[PDB]
RNA sequence: GCUAAACCUAGCCCCAAACCCACUCCACCUUACUACCAAACCUUAGCCAAACCAUUUACAUAAAGUAUAGGCGAUAGAAAUUGGGCGCAAUAGAUAUAGUACCGCAAGGGAAAGAUGAAAAAUACCAAGCAUAAUAUAGCAAGGACUAACCCCUAUACCUUCUGAUGAAUUAACUAGAAAUAACUUUGCAAGGAGAGCCAAAGCUAAGACCCCCGAAACCAGACGA
RNA sequence: CCGAGCCUGGUGAUAGCUGGUUGUCCAAGAUAGAAUCUUAGUUCAACUUUAAAUUUGCCCACAGAACCAAAUCCCCUU
RNA sequence: UUAAUUUAUUAAUGCAAACACCUGCAUUAAAAAUUUCGGU
């Protein structure tokens, strides 16, 4: 599978993205996916519990878990309950705060 | 009694000796090579059970369904008895119910 | 050392023996060789005309087709008789209703 | 269930995907549209089996949706043909039999199979009104 | 451990083997194919695919090979394909009861004909059925040179086919002597069964009778070796002649 | 100290491949191991599981454990089409030392064990019981103690149905939890997952974890016994 | 060993019946009902215990709880 | 066993089929075969 074609407007007409270019220099570092979108999934277990993650995470990742909480302070008001995966490079926050995670990382550009 | 009365055979192993050197190597055959051919052929081992790993019950059953028609009349009288024996075992007395 | 070189593929692909008394049928019959062809082109097959289907299987497709496959007038036709029923059924209720 | 078995199953594929693979480039506007096209890049997947139909247009929020396209699904809403035409898009539909549809969907395999290629039979009787009716935009 | 090759063919191995195995090409093609013939209870479906009754989806359905039942007595005459029937039954066909096993047996009746080409009479056990396929056959030496012998499915008469496929391919005169009009006639009406003088050797025989007409055939007494070396030195002094 | 122990290695284990066995002379279907006169095929049955009992019931990958059938009560069951060692080491593993002794009128059932060293033309201590040494008032044999072994004081033999009585002389060796569907946890990928199928409205693949041992009398086939 | 010979296979037959079922260390954890050719067993039933998600419970004080004794229940505060 | 039920099997009939023999279908028996002889 290739990179995509070239839409001329940004948002897509379904509103697919482009990774702006040059990345941040943000020490959080976001990889997107193999077929190109902003990594981040739902997680659905014990019936009741939905929580997320941001799954390619690199570099200080403690970082990326303040931002989320920040983020996610006006948000909920609780603290964020999250949690690394520092030898899987990843960070889960409980609970499904999808699409407008989703907006952060777009937001973030990188 | 019953233990040994002497230090016993000296245990002359070369754990770096040839035909174990090459243990896995090639062995990535896969992906590793343009998908020509898969490990699951890679195997030396006996053709009744050369990659489908099932229970004890499943192992007999691919056993006959494979090579019944090879055997002498004791493994084939032996095999008969040994599923018989499995196919009672699966669904009659048990922990779990 | 140096271990002997990994595992190839088969020399192209290679007709059996039909003296063989222990090949299973899969691999022996007439869509067999075909199988063989679309593995090895023409260039290690045979002539093709085990790809063109027999006469006899010919008329045996014909004969398939005529006892599996209509035409589309028949059905528009046995559709037409249908709905003609169906509205005579209908009004024939609605009479027998109304009386 | 009594006719579950004899039940037909159709793949919804979901036309807003279709506007992402057009923007994501998995299937390319500058050919037509067909099952091949709908497959050949790994947008939406076919099932052969479990007695099936096909592919069939789904139906919900054509907003924001620009590029001209040729649709050849079993099915669609007459919303679906309007969204296709929109833009101005093509809209048919045909059957694709059991067989038929199983040769057509992987077309990798078939294409070495080695027989010869097979043609593509007509619908049954209760799919026949369904093709028979321009009304669906069908072939 | 394990048998090389499958015992499922082990019969047909030794088929392959040693003295057997110096039998005869056309003898290993009529003992090699298994063609059927039609049944005797088996009512042979329509076609390859039908409609389902209670489904109504198109399958493709066969018909099952009932197995015939053939008591030996029925083998020293000429039969039918028809015989008894070793199986079971309901009390009233109804698969609710307590089935009890059951049998199917023939009803025969012996009767006689005059075959031309055997030119006797031959006096046997034989089906109506039977009588009902030799007259469609218009004859019973017709009969002989019609059916297969698979398709026979006896040994009385498929030792009569051979001797009539004998007579018919030597074309002695002993077969209508002071008659060679007749004779004539009747190979001219006989002439559709035509087979080799060879083809005659194991003619219907058993696979028993196969290995004894091999034994027959292959068997001599073995040359001398006082005459062997005594036909080397002649070669000997033959090539010592040009020497 | 004796009995004893201990020791490797006989050969068995499964697979891979491969088609094998049958004539020193002789004799050998009568009372087999003695040189000699006038006849074959005929449906396996049955329990079990229905918590009793009866119809029913086994003796490559993929569709698919779906279509077929069920005292519609238990389950059983497709085609189309597609393509050398993570084995042992004399009680273990072939019982194997041999299908022998013995047992039984026969068919049959079917055991046991040895250990040297390069050389046999080289002839170091321990399971239990006992003596080496027998005993000292009293009591589950022990504990706290002690000048001091015991006498001093406390002290209802163990494992288990029980609600509070059966087994075990004593050693030494054998001997008894393996079915992953669901869910979870931990990994890889992500609107796709996975080396054809299956599933997906956050899922899909890999692994992990649940399933004993002993013990009836029964019954049917096939023999063998007056 | 004749109350239906013996033996081999089928046969790891079968009964819900007894008994026995192997080393350690932390956290929690004991008695209510109803069916059942059933009380020697099992199934609806409750308790738990754990895993996740969601903020008040136990002890009570006023009022109240029926016509043909102790009391008990709902029950602010502590 | 006159509990129940058949009737695989015979033996009779009768009816079919063939021109005394064999096969099929009903009924009847003899003999069998399948299943029942509850609790406090
Ligand atoms: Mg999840
Ligand atoms: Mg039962
Ligand atoms: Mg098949
Ligand atoms: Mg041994
Ligand atoms: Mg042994
Ligand atoms: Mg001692
Ligand atoms: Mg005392
Ligand atoms: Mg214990
Ligand atoms: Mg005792
Ligand atoms: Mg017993
Ligand atoms: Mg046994
Ligand atoms: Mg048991
Ligand atoms: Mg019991
Ligand atoms: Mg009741
Ligand atoms: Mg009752
Ligand atoms: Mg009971």
């Amino acid at each position: 599978i290739p990179d995509p074609p070239k839409h001329e407007h940004y948002p897509t007409p379904s509103g697919w993205q482009p990774p702006r270019d040059p990345p941040p220099n943000l020490p959080y570092f976001v990889r997107r996916s193999r077929m190109h979108n902003i990594p981040v999934y739902k997680d659905i277990t014990h019936g009741n519990r939905q929580m997320t993650v941001i799954r390619k995470v690199e570099g200080d990742i403690w970082a990326l878990q303040k931002d989320v909480e920040d983020f996610l302070s006006p948000l909920l008001g609780k603290t964020p309950v999250t949690q690394v995966n520092e030898v899987t490079g990843t960070l889960r926050i409980k609970g499904y705060f999808d699409q407008e995670l989703k907006a952060w990382l777009l937001e973030k550009g990188f | 009694i019953g233990i040994r009365l002497t230090l016993p055979p000296p245990k002359v192993v070369d754990r770096w000796n040839e035909k174990r050197a090459m243990f896995g190597v090639y062995d990535n055959i896969g992906i590793l090579g343009n998908f020509e051919k898969h490990p699951k052929e890679l195997i030396r081992g006996p053709i009744w059970l050369r990659g489908w790993k099932g229970n004890e019950l499943q192992r007999c059953i691919r056993k006959r369904k494979m090579v019944g028609s090879r055997m002498f009349a004791d493994d084939l009288h032996n095999l008969n008895k040994r599923i018989r024996y499995l196919y009672k075992h699966f669904n009659r007395h048990g922990k779990f119910r | 050392y140096r271990a002997r070189p990994p595992p190839r593929r088969r020399p192209g692909p290679r007709w059996p023996d039909p003296e063989d008394l222990l090949t299973p049928r899969w691999q022996l019959g007439p869509r067999y060789a075909a199988k063989q062809f679309a593995r090895y082109g023409a260039a290690s097959g045979v002539v093709p005309g085990s790809l063109w289907p027999s006469p006899e299987q010919l008329r045996e497709l014909e004969a398939e087709e005529r006892e599996w496959y209509p035409s589309l007038a028949t059905m528009q036709e046995s559709l037409r008789v249908k709905q003609l029923a169906e509205e005579q059924k209908r009004r024939e209720r609605e009479q027998h209703i109304a009386e | 269930n009594e006719g579950h078995s004899f039940r037909r199953q159709y793949k919804p594929l979901s036309l807003n995907r279709l506007q992402y693979l057009i923007d994501l480039g998995r299937v390319d506007p500058s050919q037509p549209i067909d099952l091949t096209q709908l497959v050949n890049g790994r947008g939406v997947t076919i099932q052969p089996l479990k007695r099936d139909y096909g592919v069939q247009l789904v139906e919900e929020g054509a907003d924001t949706f620009t590029a001209k396209v040729n649709i050849e699904v079993q099915l669609a809403s007459e919303l679906a043909i309007a969204a296709i035409e929109k833009n101005g898009g093509v809209v048919t539909t045909a059957f694709y039999d059991p067989r038929s549809l199983d040769i057509v969907c992987k077309p990798v395999p078939f294409f070495l199979r080695g027989q010869p290629i097979p043609k593509r039979m007509l619908p049954p009787e209760e799919l026949v009104p369904y093709y028979t009716d321009a009304k669906n935009r069908g072939y | 451990p394990l048998h090389k090759y499958p015992v499922w063919l082990w019969k047909r191995l030794q088929l392959r083997e040693g003295i057997c195995s110096r039998l005869p090409g056309h003898y290993l093609r009529s003992l090699e194919e298994e063609r059927t013939p039609t049944p005797v209870h088996y009512r042979p479906h329509g076609a390859k695919f039908k409609i389902n009754p209670k489904n109504g989806q198109r399958e493709r359905v066969e018909d099952v090979p009932i197995p015939i039942y053939f008591p030996p007595e029925s083998q020293r005459g000429l039969w039918g394909g028809e015989g008894w029937i070793l199986g079971q039954i309901y009390a009233n066909n109804d698969k609710l009861s307590k089935r009890l096993k059951k049998v199917w047996k023939p009803q025969l009746f012996e009767r006689e004909f005059y075959s031309e080409i055997l030119d006797k009479k031959f006096t046997v056990t034989v089906t109506m059925r039977t009588l009902d396929l030799i007259d469609e056959a218009y004859g019973l030496d017709f009969y002989i040179l019609k059916t297969p012998k698979e398709d026979l499915c006896s040994k009385f008469g498929m030792d009569l086919k051979r001797g009539m496929l004998l007579r018919l391919a030597r074309q002695d005169p002993q077969l209508h002597p002071e008659d060679p009009e007749r004779r004539a006639a009747i190979y001219d009406k006989y002439k559709e069964f035509a087979i080799p003088e060879e083809e005659a050797e194991w003619v219907g025989l058993t696979l028993e009778e196969a290995i004894e007409k091999q034994r027959l055939l292959e068997e001599k007494d073995p040359v001398p070796l006082f005459k062997i070396y005594v036909a080397e030195l002649i070669q000997q002094l033959q090539q010592q002649a040009l020497s």
